[PDB]
């Protein structure tokens, strides 16, 4: 497992099209899902630079092959499954086979379903800090990519889905850390929030326990 | 060299300190000088950093507080190793915690200046904005924490000169004029923007610093005045005119 | 209760009633696999788990498997080849090991374990063919397996000789047979669009076809960003403005093929833009996305672009 350099994330973070285009391909592939966000949607800033800006960005997103799944995920109704995760939710109080056997919505279903049962462990335990809380379709090694492009579709598009939380929540994951890693070089602004929210639980070292 | 230093670090001139403070730090006899004398040399190789900011290049500007903010609280880190039970080091220490706290609110704004254009709005048919809005909100309320810091920092000091004194409520107004250019031009312009006209008559300032200082209040909020109500409240000259005035207020040592 | 005072009995009785190890079991049953019968309905139940929706079965099964006939590719090789030729009678390599293994496969998830069961079935009967291409087109059915073991960027051996055991096997069955579950044919032209291997059966899976509902939804995409050319061909002979406009923001395509496209659809609008122009419904983002492509590779459309610019309302302020 590769983990997103450092002058990628200055590239994402610093907004600066000119060098990350200068990005190698694994590393594109990492950062691909907040570029097809701020590409494909509307451009919320609406000023003739940003507007060249995203002309240069459609440049290196278009050779991607593995890019047009994530435009798919884009086209799925997200108003739809607010509601869904609330009615999960109220009612509340193999993965791998139905992930690639099932379309996109329902693979956002079922990795939300994973999501929230993983954030209700968390708040429900005040301190129990499970090593493997779900040992789950995160844990495969072959389809963890595309499971953490759509955890970042999944983050990014609703309010439901806290930064905090959801960095607390992959703490339990198996392979979390390296999730969080790039959610975090997705959303670059939130590092200091994730990173406020993950020193200000647990205390010492615990003898270094899980 | 040591006086001349402290001077060089008084009026802003913070290479040369910088350059003066890495020649004297064979000269002292305790370590604890030694570490104070390190900490200045720190602080004043940040403050030199931080000047790489030419204009409105946010970027470069992100850069340069980076640089600046790593050297700086390596100073911090070094400077209470310099603290004794007598005489400790408190006013220097919370001096510069502030400091460390108002760049890196500096840089997360700079950071969400740049969470505009990237991370679009969510799908939502203020509200409709995305994650920026509670980010200006959580920025709004740190840099209101700062400028209530500053203050107990002011109300706990009573021993400083009018000098100092002036020079941390000109800390405390900077903080307060970046919470308001937030609030007026990003909250709530409907609510905000009154009749927030600066008697500008006698500016008695008695240091070149605070003419400077001034100068870039009076600036960002004739800024604020004249953007309150022009663009909607996602808007890029909103981030852009806040993001500069960052830049007006960091270019002044 | 029936669950908390069961619970508590059963903690509280702990009767285990009538409850190293693993090397005399091993030698006490690889005798029987050369020199007896019915032993082979233990190995039958052992592979079953490798079917079972749990990783830890298929795990524990692939770990007991590994030393009873006696790096993962090494392991392979080891364990496929090496351990081949006859610890069994013949019975016991047919159809009844290979059913079991062909639905333990569908449910794997580890690509060089899949790589090593289809090079087994490469090696070594109408029926079983028809299973055999079953099993092929469902675990081609889904593209993750291909996406991560075939990147054009990491050529490998081992997907190499993937793809040219599932060409020799696609060759036997194509020599065998010469509405009929077409399924196998886009299963087929979706895994020779992936290139030559870095052999001979490649050009023989070309030639077959191509004679110089049936296809059209999904494949012109995976079969433009193909690098051959004689599929780019057959995609650009075959189409009308409609998925044209489908495959305009399609992306991955390469400079090649996208001037290619651009060409096409610019003699699109030349034979007739009214249709397609109403078809559409995003003008700002159409002349985004063509405007991008334009200047991305080869410009190909310099002149038809401007057409299409200026038959919408263009840009008012600079």
């Amino acid at each position: 497992l590769q983990f997103v350099s450092p002058f990628a994330f200055e590239a994402m973070q610093k907004v600066d099209v000119v060098c990350l285009a200068s990005l190698s391909d694994p590393e594109l592939r990492l950062l691909l899902p907040c570029l097809v966000r701020m590409a494909l949607c509307a451009p919320a800033d609406q000023s003739q630079s940003w507007a060249q800006d995203k002309k240069l960005i459609l440049r290196l997103l278009s050779g991607v092959e593995a890019v047009n799944s994530i435009v798919a995920l884009l086209s799925v109704d997200f108003h739809a499954l607010e509601q869904d995760a609330s009615k999960e939710q109220q009612l509340r109080h193999g993965l791998t086979l139905e992930f690639e056997h099932s379309d996109s919505p329902r693979r956002l279903r079922l990795v939300l379903s994973e999501l929230l049962a993983i954030m209700n462990k968390v708040s429900e335990s005040n301190g129990e800090f499970f090593f493997k809380s779900s040992e789950l379709f995160e844990s495969p090694v072959y389809l963890e990519e595309a499971a953490d492009v759509l955890c970042i579709l999944q983050a990014e598009l609703p309010s439901l889905l806290p930064i905090v939380d959801v960095a607390e929540a992959l703490l339990h994951v198996r392979n979390g850390a390296w999730f969080l890693c790039l959610l975090v070089a997705n959303v670059p602004d939130s590092f200091n929030e994730v990173c406020r929210g993950l020193i200000k639980n647990g205390e010492r070292q615990d003898e270094e326990s899980l | 060299v040591y006086r001349i230093a402290r001077q060089a670090s008084r009026m802003g001139n913070h290479d040369m300190a910088k350059e003066l403070y890495q020649s004297l730090l064979t000269q002292v006899a305790s370590e604890h000088f030694y570490f104070w004398l390190n900490s200045l040399k720190e602080f004043s190789h940040a403050e030199q950093c931080l000047t790489g900011l030419q204009e409105e290049n946010y970027s470069s500007a992100l850069s340069c507080i980076a640089e600046s903010l790593k050297f700086y609280h390596k100073g911090i880190a070094s400077l209470t190793a310099a603290s004794t039970p007598l005489n400790p080091l408190s006013f220097q220490c919370e001096f510069v915690k502030l400091r460390i706290d108002l760049l890196q609110a500096f840089s997360q704004l700079i950071c969400t200046c740049n969470s505009l254009k990237t991370s679009p709005p969510p799908a939502i048919a203020l509200q409709r904005c995305g994650r920026i809005s509670n980010q200006m909100k959580q920025s709004m309320e740190e840099f209101r924490s700062l400028a209530s810091r500053y203050g107990d920092l002011y109300q706990a000091s009573f021993d400083a000169d009018s000098a100092t004194l002036r020079n941390v409520e000109l800390q405390q107004q900077s903080c307060l004029l970046i919470s308001h250019a937030i609030e007026a031009l990003i909250l709530d312009p409907e609510s905000a923007s009154f009749q927030e006209y600066g008697s500008t008559g006698t500016a008695h300032a008695d240091s070149e610093y605070e003419r400077r200082m001034m100068s870039v209040y009076n600036h960002v909020l004739e800024e604020v005045e004249s953007l309150n109500r022009k663009y909607t409240p996602v808007s890029y000259m909103h981030t852009a005119c806040l993001c500069n005035a960052i830049i007006a207020l960091l270019k002044v040592p | 209760h029936i669950l908390d005072q069961v619970k508590s009995l059963n903690q509280s009785l702990r009767l285990g009633h009538l409850l190293q190890l693993l090397g005399r079991l091993q030698d006490l049953l690889l005798g029987p696999k050369a020199d007896e019968q019915t032993t082979c309905e233990v190995l039958d139940y052992f592979l079953r788990r490798l079917g079972s929706s749990q990783v830890a079965s298929r795990v524990l099964a692939m770990k007991g498997l590994s030393l009873v006939l006696s790096t993962d590719v090494l392991q392979g090789y080891q364990w496929l080849l090496r351990d081949l030729p006859r610890l069994p009678l013949f019975d016991s390599v047919r159809s009844t090991t290979a059913l079991a293994l062909q639905q333990a496969i569908h449910m794997e998830t580890d690509p060089q374990t899949i790589s090593a069961y289809l090079i087994y079935l490469s090696q070594h009967q109408a029926q079983h063919s028809d299973l055999a291409l079953d099993v092929a087109r469902l675990v081609v059915e889904r593209s993750t397996i291909m996406s991560h073991l075939f990147s054009k960027l990491s050529p490998s051996a081992a997907s190499d000789a993937v793809l040219s055991a599932l060409l020799s096997i696609f060759s036997r069955y194509v020599r065998r047979m010469r509405t009929m579950h077409i399924l196998v044919v886009h299963a087929m032209v979706i895994l020779l669009t992936l290139g030559p291997p870095r052999d001979s059966e490649f050009q023989a899976l070309l030639d077959i076809w191509f004679p110089e509902l049936l296809l059209p939804d999904w494949l012109k995409l995976r079969m433009i960003r193909s690098e051959v050319l004689r599929l780019v061909d057959a995609a650009l002979q075959d189409l009308e403005p409609q998925q044209l406009l489908l495959f305009v923001q399609s992306f991955g395509i390469p400079v090649s093929s996208m001037s290619k496209l651009l060409q096409f659809l610019d003699q699109a609008v030349a034979h007739d833009p009214q249709t397609l122009e109403q078809n559409i419904m995003d003008k700002n983002y159409m002349a985004h996305l063509v405007e991008v492509q334009h200047e991305r590779g080869a410009s190909g459309g310099q002149t038809f672009h401007s057409l299409l610019t200026a038959s919408l309302p263009p840009r008012r302020d600079s």
